[PDB]
């Protein structure tokens, strides 16, 4: 509605270890395959077809990555996401349609590759700061569809 | 589950609809649009003014296949399912909003049925809503 | 996020029609007959049995209105439904210890009661003003759980 | 519904977890109460203090539960029967957080086995889960 300071502490050094290229092409491939629908919006890039060809498919690792990359950014600006993603939001909802419901359906796969990734680091009261992190991302992206 | 008291309870409440259900189909639509702009994202293609033919041919498309599942309410799996194959692989409409459009029929049922819209059958019938959702949904992952 | 005036007049004069006492002793019926889960909060009440025993009962009558009238007075401060909810969601937490999810079913058990009441006058766009309403109202109901 | 080869990555997951269980069934519910605060409402007579015996014992029961139904994959519904019966009528929780507890287990396990959580085995335990509090949310109305 936002965040402590130990909170955004938090968030931001759990970061600055994260390799974005490698992790956003992770989250992306792990959201077209538990969430197979979500395929929905990409058959411009191929074989989509076995868990395997897709977290293998680089037309995916690249927009994973576009994706957290313009996450990173608004990492940096938590206090107004919604004045940082603005432009971002009319552009899904006017040009690209896409269900919103989407945006929490990837904070949540990212919650789950960060556990994946650093194991016992991430703690139950650090999932709970990106919980809110990743709660207040896809409410910005949202903000504007209409 | 739906009890059978539940299947009485909704085929007498869709008998009333008879044949006015491609017009509250078309009426359930438009209140999704309005209600949840974010439903908008899946009919890009459509022209969502009110009153447009492609909408209200939609409507009767929905309403049919809603009529030919009380008429087989105890194998909708079956009835239903190149429908399910069809949401589920072509179109893929998340899950989340069969739960709003499910409403808005709930809605547009108690405004015409003034009273055959009991509160039993209010519930039978958000209840046969939410197992129609989810043959649906079923071939989903 | 709030609302167009011509949202506002619409649900504020389909409102000067309601019978307040009568609607709630409804959506409250309703609410525990069609989602009978929320019977939960209240055995306190006597025979909530079958759909006739509960629509008859005067506990639950009584608590519907007392609900409902809470919410006809928030009509009237539709500009900050969170300052005018405060110490009742600070309540409801603390005390009650009510499912929030809660507020949401009660506000589409509404929406459907007064569809049933005005019929063809509760049109799609008065409807979509008083979505945004019950939202409003069970966000406000829950900004302070924690 | 689960495919087999969902069968097979189930109970292999599960078996690295084999006696850590409890354990990690009691992690997981500290995550939903720090994450989703409002989950804290059906549990007013714990002790919810980081390793209270309180959480660590229903932890205990929620991961044997869990256990339980891994070893009947295929007879679910029967096997969580007693437990469909029991949280649909006396506690009565809004199946709404079953998505929630569903998700901090994902976590839990992810945060476990560095690699046993492959994606194609995230996503069979996404669906067990789904399935489980399914048939948990089965007997509701
Ligand atoms: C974490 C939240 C997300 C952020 C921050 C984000 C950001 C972006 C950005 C910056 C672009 C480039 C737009 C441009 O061309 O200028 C983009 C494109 C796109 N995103 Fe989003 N995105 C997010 C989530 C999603 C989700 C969940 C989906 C679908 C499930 C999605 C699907 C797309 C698609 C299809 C494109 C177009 C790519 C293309 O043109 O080839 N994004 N996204
Ligand atoms: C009550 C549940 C629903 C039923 C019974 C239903 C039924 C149908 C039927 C019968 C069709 C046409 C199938 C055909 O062409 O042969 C259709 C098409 C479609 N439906 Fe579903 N539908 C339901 C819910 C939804 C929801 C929630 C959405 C998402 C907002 C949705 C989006 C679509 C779309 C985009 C099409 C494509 C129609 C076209 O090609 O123009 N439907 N639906
Ligand atoms: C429309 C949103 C709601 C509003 C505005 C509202 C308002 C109120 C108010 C003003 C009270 C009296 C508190 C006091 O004693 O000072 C109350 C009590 C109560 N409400 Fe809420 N309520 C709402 C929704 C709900 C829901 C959804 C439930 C359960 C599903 C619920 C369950 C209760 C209970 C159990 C009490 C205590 C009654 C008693 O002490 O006997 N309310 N509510
Ligand atoms: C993964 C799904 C779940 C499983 C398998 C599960 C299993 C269980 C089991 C086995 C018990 C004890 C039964 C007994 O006493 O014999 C229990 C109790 C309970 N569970 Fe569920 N549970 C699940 C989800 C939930 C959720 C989402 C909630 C709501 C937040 C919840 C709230 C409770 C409560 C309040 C009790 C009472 C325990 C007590 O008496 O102290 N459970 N659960």
């Amino acid at each position: 509605g936002h965040f402590t300071e130990e909170d955004k502490a938090t968030i931001t050094s759990l970061w600055g270890k994260v390799n974005v290229e490698d992790a956003g092409g992770e989250t992306l491939g792990r959201l077209l395959v538990v969430y197979p629908w979500t395929q929905r919006f990409f058959d411009s890039f191929g074989n989509l077809s076995s868990a395997s060809a897709i977290m293998g498919n680089p037309k995916v690792k690249a927009h994973g990555k576009k994706v957290l990359t313009s996450l990173g950014d608004a990492i940096k600006h938590l206090d107004d996401l919604k004045g940082t993603f603005a432009q971002l939001s009319e552009l899904h909802c006017d040009k690209l349609h896409v269900d919103p419901e989407n945006f929490k359906l990837l904070g949540n796969v990212l919650v789950t590759v960060l556990a994946i990734h650093f194991g016992k680091e991430f703690t139950p009261e650090v999932q709970a700061s990106w919980q809110k992190m990743v709660t207040g991302v896809a409410s910005a992206l949202s903000s504007r569809y209409h | 589950v739906l009890s059978p008291a539940d299947k009485t309870n909704v085929k007498a409440a869709w008998g009333k609809v008879g044949a006015h259900a491609g017009e509250y189909g078309a009426e359930a639509l438009e209140r999704m649009f309005l209600s949840f702009p974010t439903t908008k994202t899946y009919f890009p293609h459509f022209d969502l003014s009110h009153g447009s033919a492609q909408v209200k041919g939609h409507g009767k498309k929905v309403a049919d296949a809603l009529t030919n599942a009380v008429a087989h309410v105890d194998d909708m799996p079956n009835a239903l399912s190149a429908l399910s194959d069809l949401h589920a692989h072509k179109l893929r409409v998340d899950p989340v909003n069969f739960k709003l459009l499910s409403h808005c029929l709930l809605v547009t049922l108690a405004a015409h049925l003034p009273a055959e819209f009991t509160p039993a059958v209010h519930a039978s019938l958000d209840k046969f809503l939410a197992s129609v959702s989810t043959v649906l949904t079923s071939k989903y992952r």
